[PDB]
This record gives structure tokens, sequence and C-alpha cells, in this order.
RNA sequence: ACGGAAGGGCACCACCAGGAGUGGAGCCUGCGGCUUAAUUUGGAAACUCACCAGGUCCAGACACAAUAAGGAUUGACAGAUUGAGAGCUCUUUCUUGAUUUUGUGGGUGGUGGUGCAUGGCCGUAGUUGGUGGAGUGAUUUGUCUGCU
């Protein structure tokens, strides 16, 4: 479990270029900042 | 008749790039397939190639599996005219054409408005059926327009008053109008004695650098001179050039005898 | 300016609000079927209507110089807060909010307010109600150009113009809001398509001038409904985007014309234009249709009123045939709603 | 498969030997472009004509309301108007027998798209697949070196 620092965008591997917004989560338990992908569309104006 | 005005304007973003794609890796990969555009999204290529297939700017070889282009003498003529465009000219064609054997003249508008002269370079006007594609029409008119472009910039830098050469790219030769009329047609004229005057020593001029310009017969320059038709010269190290001086000379020397009623 | 009599401009390269209500309903109705279909008056000439838009071939690669000589802004356009990147804002602003945080929190304070003594009157004691006092940032009081996120509400389902005002409660302000409705597109120029009514349920940006929060809060926009139940009826919610000068939104309007006789060149014109004068203007710019063609009408008659056009493809039928024609659109200022 | 190498042949839509020429002059014609209300389009004064400028005239199945046998409506030999053997209309009045008429709702028709849904009609010395044998298989031998 972590808090979303930033909502992010892809330029994805060829040959499905897109931007695909992913975002950036800071876990709690180790203070690590892993990127995150949000799954079914929409739902980035779920997450803040 | 190969050239054409008429789809220049309606590809798109990508197609001029795409378009592109397939000509950095021509010069090493002279059949490109389709991902080989990728890389330098899945709605951008085709759509791009829907256009150069349809419109010919890319010729297509049908087949089950991906298939392998090589592009089209149509396709460099736009990629041309985008750079062309891009340096800075060409804002639109002109209404007086100018349709000559090998080269097209066109009227063509370079930013500020400037009505100037474009030489398309390519041998045998008519599309030909007896040509291997992607080189005769292409990459030896394309070398060959460097070939007389530089030629002019170093022949105007001369300081003799000529035509100079506004823009080269890809088989396309820009310059100036030059306004004046060929002794070809030549309709009236009173003063010969200096023109002729110049004339002859216009020769020496060619003849400056130990030349002899073999073109110097009728349907070449105006009075502004204006001299078109560079090519033909022949070397000093040329073996036969003192035929041509008289060849050259008295066929002028011919002309006003007839016309404007001169004689050396 | 008016330079150019041709060339528009391309770089070629209680029951009567009611009323109102069903006109509102019709026009989102159907603005939905043909959006953005101006239907000309063929009395009226197409070119004192059309003198200040700009034809592009698309609004996603093209590039505007931000502003113009405009004068349908708001002059106080100058008068606003420039910003860069608002992230690289708003952090800054927070880190001199700590380091400079004379009051600690949870301690007690006596609080000294310049106020004046009209405002009295509306004074209660903090017993029956909350008079609470929220702070504020450093440039949180003055005003440039924001963007909101609005979404519908839940229940509501009435038609929502463009530039019918909105209160929006932004944080713990609200303002009185007569926004601009664009769809959300990720477009490199940031030039986006107005809106005229706003969609049935895919989230869209509002953007109007208000004076700007540093910390993204989320906002409830509804009408105020006086005469209605409780006080409100509520519209949508959303949240603070982001101070943006730059959002450009581009009035789309659309010319509609019937093709004739094919074959020939392509097609003509029915519905289009009326008169000659709408050569000139017009055919520079390009032309679409609905899977089909591109560019270039060319002149005959409009002494009747048909265009012998030009295209470029191949299928043409009992179709339609379409142009467009785009114009910035600009923000209204903003007030307090109390 | 490779517009890739090289090598063989063929050819007045190639060359040699020429021959008669064009391109140079004027003019006719065709294409582009330009202009134009339009110069239809990729052996034209009307017609052709598909283009332009004005002009009259017509449309409307069928369900319903109403009206209409105490007229719904068809056509009708002048003259005016309009460019006209236009009753379009009209000054009118001969005849019609519900064949229909105003309004609402309301539908058929396309030689419209598909020969890229099915029939039938009209015109016009090299290919291969079999059985072998070899290989798990892609594949191969067959389809072949020498002599006339």
């Amino acid at each position: 479990k972590g808090i979303v620092l930033e909502k992010l965008g892809i330029e994805s591997k060829q040959p499905n270029s897109a931007i695909r917004k992913c975002v950036r989560v800071q876990l709690i338990k180790n203070g690590k900042k892993v990127t995150a992908f949000v799954p079914n569309d929409g739902c980035l104006n779920f997450v803040d | 008749m190969k050239l054409d005005t008429s789809h220049m304007r309606y590809l798109t973003t990508d197609d001029f790039r795409v378009l592109q794609a397939v000509e950095q890796g021509s010069r090493s990969h002279e059949v490109v397939p389709t991902p080989l555009i990728h890389q330098i999204s899945q709605s951008g290529t085709n759509r791009a190639i829907s256009d150069l297939a349809k419109l010919s700017l890319i010729s297509k070889m049908r087949n089950v599996k991906y298939d392998g282009y090589r592009l089209t003498y149509n396709g460099i003529d736009y990629l041309a005219l985008k750079t062309m465009l891009n340096r800075d000219t060409v804002y639109s064609v002109g209404n007086t054409i100018g349709v000559g054997k090998e080269s097209d003249i066109y009227k063509v508008s370079d930013k500020n408005g400037n009505p100037r002269v474009m030489k398309i370079h390519r041998l045998g006007r008519t599309y030909l059926k007896k040509s291997n594609q992607g080189a005769n029409w292409m990459h030896l008119s394309r070398l060959a327009a460097n070939k007389e472009y530089q030629f002019m910039s170093m022949l105007y830098s001369k300081g003799f008053k000529v035509p100079e050469p506004f823009d080269n790219s890809r088989h396309i030769v820009v310059m100036e109008l030059i306004e004046g009329y060929p002794m070809r047609r030549l309709r009236k004229h009173k003063n010969i004695p200096k023109l002729y005057s110049d004339l002859m020593c216009f020769i020496v001029d060619l003849a400056n650098s130990g030349l002899i310009h073999c073109d110097f017969n009728e349907f070449n320059i105006m009075i502004k001179f204006v001299v078109i038709d560079f090519p033909q010269c022949i070397s000093i190290q040329h073996q036969d050039a003192d035929y041509y001086f008289q060849r050259d000379v008295d066929c002028i020397r011919r002309f006003f005898k007839k016309k404007l009623k001169y004689e050396p | 300016e008016y330079d150019g009599l041709t060339t528009a401009r391309y770089d070629d390269h209680p029951e009567e609000e009611e009323r109102q209500l069903r006109e509102f309903r019709d026009m989102e109705k159907e603005d939905r079927e043909f959006p953005d279909e101006i239907e000309l008056e063929p009395s009226e000439s197409a070119i004192e209507r059309l003198k200040r838009y700009r034809g592009l071939k698309n609004l996603y690669n093209c590039d505007w110089q931000v502003d113009e000589k405009d004068p349908s802004s708001p002059a106080e356009w100058k008068r606003l807060l420039r910003i860069g990147n608002y992230k690289n804002t708003k952090n800054r602003i927070i880190k001199e909010t700590k380091n400079e945080a004379q009051a600690i929190a949870g301690d007690r304070i006596r609080m000294f307010i310049r106020f004046p003594k009209f405002l009295l009157e509306k004074i209660q004691d903090p017993k029956q109600l909350l008079f609470a006092v929220y702070g504020l940032l450093l440039h949180e009081h003055k005003n440039a150009v924001v963007n909101f996120s609005l979404q519908r509400w839940e229940q509501y389902d009435k038609p929502v113009p463009s530039q019918e005002p909105i209160v929006v409660q932004y944080g713990v302000r609200r303002y009185t809001i007569q926004p601009l409705f664009s769809q959300g597109s990720n477009s490199p120029n940031n030039v986006h398509k107005y809106e005229r009514f706003l969609h049935p349920d895919t989230v869209s940006v509002a953007t109007c001038i208000a004076p700007v929060d540093f910390t993204q809060s989320p906002a409830i926009f509804f009408k105020p409904s006086p005469t209605d139940a409780k006080n409100i009826e509520l519209i949508g919610h959303g949240t603070f985007l982001n101070a943006d000068h730059s959002r450009i939104l581009a009035k789309r309007a659309i010319l509609t014309g019937h093709p004739f006789r094919f074959h020939k060149t392509v097609v003509t014109v029915r519905y289009m234009f009326f008169r000659p004068e709408d050569v000139e203007w017009f055919k520079s710019i390009p032309l679409f249709t609905k899977s089909g063609r591109s560019g270039f009408i060319k002149e005959s008659l409009g002494t009747h009123g048909y265009f012998k056009a030009t295209f470029d493809g191949k299928l043409s039928a009992q179709d339609v045939v379409a142009m467009s024609l785009y114009k910035r659109m600009w923000p209204m200022p903003s007030l307090p709603w109390n």
C-alpha cells in the first residue's frame, strides 16, 4: 500500500505507441518509490 | 506528365516524416517492409501508407505476409517540396508553365511572394514503361541536378551576367525568373553593334576559363544578356575544341544576317 | 485585421425561463446530432459572420501565438498572474509556508483582522453557527486563468450550456462562474475544441478566470435554486486542475453542403455557400467528408448557388460535404458568491 | 524472389546506309493552364448538352379528420398576359360523376449501391496434376550429362 506522488503517462514500446497513464506510488513500509498501473479505462480520475 | 501538382496538400503530419521514414532506410535497405517505418502508433504508419500506397508515393507488393516497400519516384517529389518549403520558398505554384523537354519551368512563389522559376530535373518526360524503379528516374536525375546546380553557382560566382541558382534539393533547382526574351524568337532590337560586340566578347568570357559554350547558337540567352542551357560546354583539355569555335561564332554570324542584319 | 478582403486567416502549409429551458434542451438536443454545424441564412452574406474565424488543417498540429489583438478578450488579460510549472509553483509556496509559519498548530491565537463596520451585521455569535476563518497562500488572491474538471452529478441529466452561470466551491471560497467547457485531450499546442453544451458522462474541463488555488482542491459545481427545495440544484463535482493561461479553446463552426453531379471533377455545392464572395474567403481552407476526400472548392456561378468543387479521393454518393472554421473563445471574469 | 551480376537472341514502335520529315513561319485542331455567369467532360447556330441566365408548370402513395351529391374535381373552341395551338391563369360556363379534394398522420418509388450474392447469354511448345523411390520434415528425383 502506498501514497500516490503524481499521475503520469507513458510513451511505450513499438508497435503500440500511446500514453498509458501510470502513477507514482511511494510505499509506506519501505519508503521505496515504485510506478504503478491503473486498470480499467477511466479510473485515473478516481485517484488523486 | 510524370509529375503531379494535385495531391501535395492532403498528406497528414506523420506522412512527411513517415514518407521520410522510408528514405533514411532507403540508402541502406532499398526494400522497406512496414515496421521498418515505425522506429524512425498503431494508427500512424499505414494511414500514411494508405495515402502513400493509394496516392502512389510508395509502391506496394501484395503478399499474405508483411510487405516490403521501396520508395516511389512520386514520393521523393513531395519530400523534396517538403524541405523546399522548409528552407524557404515555394508557397504556391504559378499559372505560367513552363513545360520543357527534360526539365519543368515552374513559376513558383517564394516567401515574400516572389514569383520565381522552379526546375524539376528528370529526363525523358512523358513516367516511362521501360524503367527500373527506384534509381533511373530518382537517382540518375537526383545526382545530375547538383552536377548542374553547382556549375552555375560556380559560373555565376565568376561574375559574368547569368542566372543565379536559388535553391536545389532532390532533383529540383530553383533560380531567378530572369525576364528577357530569347533570340530564337527575337522580334526587334535596334542596336546590335555593342550587343554583338558583347556577344563575340561574351564568347571569350565563356572562354576565359579555357572553355567554349557550344550552345551559343540561337535559342540561348535574352535581352537583359540572359543565357541558359549551360551544360554542353567543352574544356581546353577537350580534344576537338578548336573545331567548335567557328561552329558557335559563325552560327551567330549566321543568324543576324537574316533577322537583324549585321556582320562582324 | 480586415487587411485582405480575400484570404481568411490560414497561414498556409416563471414560465418564460422554462421556455428558455426547452430552448436549451432543444439546442443541446440538435447540437448532439449535428454538432458545431452552423446553418447559414442564404439571404445573408457569410462573410460578415465569419470575419474573425481562422481555418486550420488540424487543431492539434497547428500553432497559435498565444493571444492576439483580440478585442473581445478581457482587457485585464495582462492583469493576470502568469505561471510557469504549476507543480514548481505550489511545492515552492508550500515550502515557504512551512519555513515561515509563525503559528504552529494547536496554539491559541487572538487574531487581529482589518475589517469594516459595514460587515458586522452579518456576523452571528460563534455558538449557534460557525464563524471559522481559513488562511490563504501567497498568490491565492489574484486572478489567472484556471481550469477545472467537471463531471455530472449522479441523478442529474438536464443540459448545461457553456456560459450560463455556475457557482463553484473549490476548497473554501465560492465564486459565481460563467465557464468555458472543453473536452479533455492532450494536444501539444494546448489548443482544444470548445464545447457548446456538456457531454452525458465523460469528464470534461471547464475554464474561466478566477483567482488561483495552490492545493488542487476538490470542487462542487451548482447553480443556486432559490425557488426550489434546499437552496441548491447541484450540477456537478470536479477538481481544480491547474492555472493555465495558455489553455486555448477553439470554437468550431462547420459549414455543410451537398453535392449535385458527380464524375466530372468531383462535386458541386448546394447549401454550403451562397455568393461568389464566399469563394475567396473559404477556398484556401481545405475540406473534409465523412470517410472521403480533401480540399479546394473552385469557383463557378453563385448566382443561383453552385460551387464546383475539386477533391482528392474516390467515393461520392448521396452524401454531405463539410468544411470548418475555428475561432478562439475567451474566458470571462468571475465574482464571489455570498 | 531478388529493377541484382554476366551471357545469349529478337525488333525500322531500334541502329547502321540513307530516304521523306517534325520541331523554326503562319494557320487549323487537341491537352493543360488563364479568363469568363458557364467555357459539359477524361464534324455543339436550336437539338445534341450532361454547362450558364432568368422563366412558367408539376409533385404528394396510403391511414385519419373535415368538406363534398343543396357540387369535390377533369377537360373545354377567343382574347389578354407570358418568349408559345399555357384554361398557368383570367373575363366566363359546358361537361364530369367521387374516379377525388384542404389539413394532420402517414409510404411507396429508384435503369440507387452489390457480376464482389445466384442463373443463362454474348465476345475472345508449354502446362501439369498421378503412381513411384529418397528424406521424421521443409523438400526432392521425375522436369536428365554426353552424340545426331
